[PDB]
């Protein structure tokens, strides 16, 4: 019992709050993500796989905000601060990330529980 | 929808 490998969790729905960072007159937190990375504008017409819009973390600046929020590499971005990007643009999204009207950006991401472990897999 | 990636 308690934690099967091999099972697909699928999707674990938690929330983080990932805080920009002090950079002198810049608050940011130098991680990196992925709104488009294996996609086009042509699947738009259907969202990609409807709503899907292909939000997903690709990397992080690590040992620093995003992770010890509890982000990592390899994780999808459904909303910020409640504000689901799955419906709005990745420049919307943006702004909602980095202005200055938070300190901190609350996510709904979606986990695979294969955590930083560095493990490469790359399937194209 | 496109191929467009960021840091922020």
């Amino acid at each position: 019992m308690s934690y099967i490998p091999g099972q697909p969790v699928t999707a674990v729905v938690q929330r983080v709050e990932i805080h920009k960072l002090r950079q002198g007159e810049n608050l940011i937190l130098g991680f990196s993500i992925g709104g488009g990375i294996d996609q086009d504008p042509s699947q738009n017409p259907f969202s990609e796989d409807k709503t899907d819009k292909g939000i997903y973390v690709t990397r992080v600046s690590e040992g620093g905000p995003a992770e010890i929020a509890g982000l990592q590499i390899g994780d999808k971005i459904m909303q910020v601060n409640g504000w689901d990007m799955t419906m709005v643009t990745h420049d919307q999204a943006r702004k909602r990330l980095t202005k200055r009207s938070e300190e901190v950006v609350r996510l709904l991401v979606t986990r695979q529980s294969l955590q930083k472990a560095v493990q490469q897999s790359m399937l194209s | 929808k496109e191929n467009l990636e960021s840091m922020v």
